[PDB]
């Protein structure tokens, strides 16, 4: 739609990866955007984050959710190439390999909806 | 890119 991979082609988000990857090691690029059609989350301005890659899933949840001021109680999913992770434990750089996009992007989308409302 |  208006999504990241829209934005911006292919090859154009490769060498964004290489050349970030030259530049910060032990970070790991990550495009976290709004599941499409969620309406009771806010956007952010920034799409393109480098997290640092000890962070767990679990843990960029508790960032995200801080920038967003999300109240501690409300629901909110953050999926994986748009699903569930069989655990939220995994790090940054342990999803790495499995979950990265050929880009070089591990591509994230929030939800305020469980799995099964 | 926002670096967290």
């Amino acid at each position: 739609p208006g999504s990241f991979k829209e934005r911006r082609p292919f090859h154009e988000r490769q060498k964004d990866v290489e050349e970030i990857r030259s530049q910060q090691p032990n970070k790991v690029p990550v495009i976290i955007e709004r599941f499409d059609g969620e309406r009771s989350l806010p956007l952010m301005d920034r799409c393109k984050f480098l997290v640092p890659e000890h962070i767990t899933v679990a843990e960029l949840m508790s960032i995200v959710r801080r920038r967003l001021q999300l109240h501690p109680q409300q629901a909110f999913f953050l999926l994986v190439n748009e699903r569930s992770m069989v655990s939220n434990s995994m790090s940054m750089s342990n999803l790495y390999s499995q979950e990265r996009d050929p880009d070089g992007f591990v591509y994230m989308v929030y939800t305020s909806q469980p799995a099964f409302g | 890119w926002e670096e967290l």
